[PDB]
């Protein structure tokens, strides 16, 4: 559906300007509720907390086709220099700043101590801070040629603790969706920092689910004190 | 659950021991 | 019977029909090939029994002359050896290397340890001997310099890995069978129902087990996810 | 049922212009609710979440006869060149952009290395990103001559990870159904980007179920605040 | 009794009547033949007993003269082999090759290993021998050159596959029976209730097992779908 | 007792009275005929015991002279054989071929293997011998050319298939009994209660099992439909 | 729970004991 | 709960007694 | 509840009895 179609279908579903009691919303509130429904729906779908689907990020073809247009892949070889880490062999990499959730994450190693296993594609294992001290010396769960431990820290950084030097950092995440803004907003207003019109980037299948969730959100908004 | 890669061989070994016990009592007699 | 029939019997007993199944036919081939050797050892190792013809396979080897160690003069006499590595035989059947005719010729397949010391008997100086070296190749040895002209032999034995020896299978009259699934599985029918039962028991429990299904940077098996 | 029959049955079931209290809809509202009912019904049918049916995409003859007319087959040999993947041997293929859910997905391979098996049809296995690292080296579930891994990425793409070269990519998916538009809509209006009349392409068996669901949606729309 | 009666008895006991059933009659055929071989070995391998004529089965073979290795002057004497591959026999009965009259002729059927060293005895030089070679064909050898003129023989034995030997069965007076389902299943009626019980037990549990029904790019077996 | 009484005892024990029953009387006949041979083997194979007269049946055969192989001169002497294929006897009773009078004549029923070599004894050159060839016919052999004039014999044995030998039953004084149900079942009463128990146990479980009952292009047995 | 590194060894040892008991009865007779 | 520091040794002792019983029946015969 | 100061001793004594029974069958043969 297009922005015109979002607006028209949304008005039809709310029975705006009908003879029965109804709700009429501005295009700004339509944008607000559509965006809120979009983000709530896709977070619930990623976490698997939506009862109607009850399915996780890539657990069926339905969810694949819903959130296929948010997954972006990122590479980086620049290491942030001045930071304090929990290990001498700890390197820091900057996050693309539009990430929500990291789903795949990999590091490539370039060390002369790796023999003929140079450039070994090592899995990045996110580890809690309880496990770190006892995982540093773990030979089965600690850093190795086939394992890298990643810890999240402030300023959107990723502390990669590795036994060997890390040259590159490959990662695949769910990206910020473009908000659903049905009209170029006046000066001052914006949704997620966007002021002009902005079409939903997901597949058309989930647009109607977003529409009904937005309608329910609007009804709750106007009928939470009555 | 299910797996018979250890029970099958133990049963086979038990029956092999029974086999050897049975055939160890076989005698071709003398003094007719 | 062929690999295809056994594989799909196992799959249909397990009802792994969807392409979106965790346990693919490759798991079935692996389990079948291992449980075949397991059953054959369990049946034909306790006491010596007749082994049927179904348990055997014929591989065909191409021999090449090689130095004993290197090209030195004093490094001993040269040996022939198969071009490619040879499967390991089980010690339960009737291994035999024959010169493309099973009913003729005398090439003796012996142990690695024995072949160190063979042919000193004056009447056994013309007998070709065979063994699988730790290199993984079939090495040939004899005191009769005519043996070094040998170019092709076929080896019939109950090989320990059906997949390896079937890949090395000899060319048929029609031609080579490319797909392993269309080749013939090496086992007697009286051992097929037990084999299917063992493999199906092996994968029945794992078939319905939970998975770490949520992509959340977390181990989800303790929660039976 | 035709568009005229759709509208007339909709009016009859809604008791339009009868003596009792009732609801009267415009042909645009009828089209909107019929399309919403259609797409809700087919999605619930595909996911097997309809309590009435309780059957999946092709789980019985009834569901086959319902969604038979959305099943579309697709073939492509072109590969998208500039994209960043999770492996060196990763090729990217475009999606037809009208897909809803991929139901059959197979890949033919052309490589010299698999000699005398060339042109082998290979089963595309949709694999989540958790399993990718531990499936790349898997000889039973990883890429091989008889199995290819497909990962969904942005911009309606399919990242095929194969050990051998992939020449052709075959699909059979569920398509976007044509909307149920009962009248040539005025300028500006559209349903799914279609402005003219659009007849339902499914079988007549499910048209009456669609009509019932559309009627229920209409009453819900008019009777959600009273 | 024919294949049809046994197959449909198993199916009707399983009540696999709907054409939309996971387990077709071919599963039943495969299981029946493999359990036939299993039961025959279980009954007639421990000690020697009488095998009834019902477990025996016959095939028709056409013999062609072939070289031992290839066409060469010094590669040894030629052999006679069946045109088509021969089913493997079970070492439990009385395998016999006869010249289309069971009560006449002496064509011995011996082990493949024994057949190398045979015929040296002066009084055994006119006896025709057989053994299923690793190629799969039934080779013939003798010292009396008249054997090469032999053109057509029959072979009675308890074959490993009932289906393979049924396909190669001798023509009847009426003619050939096109359908395998219309041929006589080679097992004694005293062994049929055990066979049906074993096969029905094989397919009872799987008959009610869950399937991966949903088409959702997911394995649905852990959820009992 | 007749086939009808046994069949309807089984049916009434199972209460398969409605015409709309899955298991018809044909299943009952099949199971009865197989379990009869099963019980007879189980009782009269361990050690030699007296077999009653109820276990036997008399078939009447019409003999025709046939060549040993074909019409050649050197293809051996001709044999007589029954016009139709003969049932297979079990090896537990007292098989006997008699010339329409049980108390007279000497026609010996021997094994297939033995009949290859019979009559070389000068005092046994006038004894007619019988055996069931792999063809399925009863072949006759002797060294006394008078045997070829024989036209009719009756064969009394514990036949392995009651249905086959009852279909070949000899004409009674009143006339032929067309329906198998009106013929007499071949078993002693002391083996009838066990036979009914075994058949009823065989079909009790299947009687109440679910069916794939919905016509929906789906397998409905996993859901216990 | 499950771990069979001590059950397996004890069953194998039991079977070894029973095998030794079986073979210890074997004799090659005399006085013909 | 769980602990096998007393059951393991008792099982080992039981199998040792079985070992000694099995090997105590071993005889190298005479009078051939 | 639990306390194994009497179960342990009785099991140990049972194993001692069985050991004495085993070793009491041992003989060093004669007449070769």
């Amino acid at each position: 559906m297009t922005n015109k179609e979002f607006s028209d279908g949304f008005s039809t579903l709310l029975n705006s300007f009908g003879i029965t009691p109804n709700i009429t919303l501005d295009e700004y509130e339509k944008s607000t509720f559509l965006t809120n429904a979009q983000e709530q729906l896709i977070i619930d779908i990623y976490s698997g907390r939506n009862i109607i689907y009850g399915k996780s990020f890539e657990q069926t073809e339905e969810i694949r086709r819903y959130l296929s247009n948010l997954v972006e892949t990122y590479e980086t070889s620049t290491k942030v220099t001045g930071k304090l880490g929990l290990s001498k062999d700890s390197v820091f990499f900057e996050i693309p700043q539009d990430t929500w959730f990291i789903t795949y994450e990999v590091a490539f190693l370039k060390d002369s101590r790796l023999g003929c296993l140079d450039g070994i594609e090592a899995s990045v294992v996110p580890l809690p801070q309880d496990d770190l001290y006892r995982a540093k010396d773990n030979p089965f769960r600690g850093p190795s040629k086939d394992r890298v431990l990643r810890l999240d820290i402030k300023s959107d950084l990723a502390e990669l603790i590795s036994k060997y030097n890390v040259d590159k950092y490959l990662m695949r995440y769910i990206s910020q969706p473009t908000p659903i803004i049905l009209v170029d907003l006046p000066d001052g207003l914006s949704i997620n920092g966007v002021s002009t019109e902005s079409e939903c980037e997901l597949n058309p299948v989930v647009h109607r689910a977003i529409l009904e969730r937005a309608v329910q959100l609007a009804i709750i908004s106007k009928t939470q004190l009555t | 659950f299910g797996s018979g890669a250890i029970g099958y061989e133990f049963d086979n070994r038990y029956l092999n021991n029974q086999e050897m016990s049975a055939v160890a009592k076989q005698r071709l007699t003398s003094l007719p | 019977m062929t690999y295809n029939e056994l594989i799909y019997m196992v799959l249909d007993e397990l009802k792994l029909s969807s392409d979106d199944s965790y346990y693919t036919p490759d798991h079935v081939i692996f389990l079948l090939v291992k449980y075949r050797s397991f059953l054959l050892k369990q049946r034909y190792s306790d006491i010596k029994k007749q082994i049927p013809d179904s348990d055997y396979q014929s591989i065909c080897l191409d021999l090449i002359e090689v130095p004993a160690i290197s090209g030195e003069p004093c490094e001993g006499s040269s040996y022939l050896r198969s071009k490619n590595k040879v499967p390991t035989t089980m010690m339960i059947g009737n291994p035999r290397v024959y010169p493309m005719d099973f009913y003729q010729g005398e090439i003796t397949y012996i142990s690695r340890d024995r072949m160190r010391y063979v042919g000193y008997n004056k009447f056994l100086r013309n007998i070709i001997y065979c063994s699988k070296a730790p290199d993984g190749y079939l090495y040939f040895k004899s005191w009769n310099p005519q043996f070094l002209h040998l170019e092709k032999v076929s080896f019939n034995a109950i090989f320990e890995d059906a997949k390896e020896a079937s890949e090395m299978a000899c060319p048929e009259e029609n031609g080579t069978i490319c797909k392993l699934e269309d080749k013939e599985f090496p086992i007697e029918d009286a051992l097929v129902p037990p084999l299917i039962e063992l493999v199906v028991k092996e994968l029945r429990g794992p078939e319905y087990s939970p998975k770490d299904e949520d992509n959340n940077a977390k181990d989800d098996l303790p929660d039976a996810r």
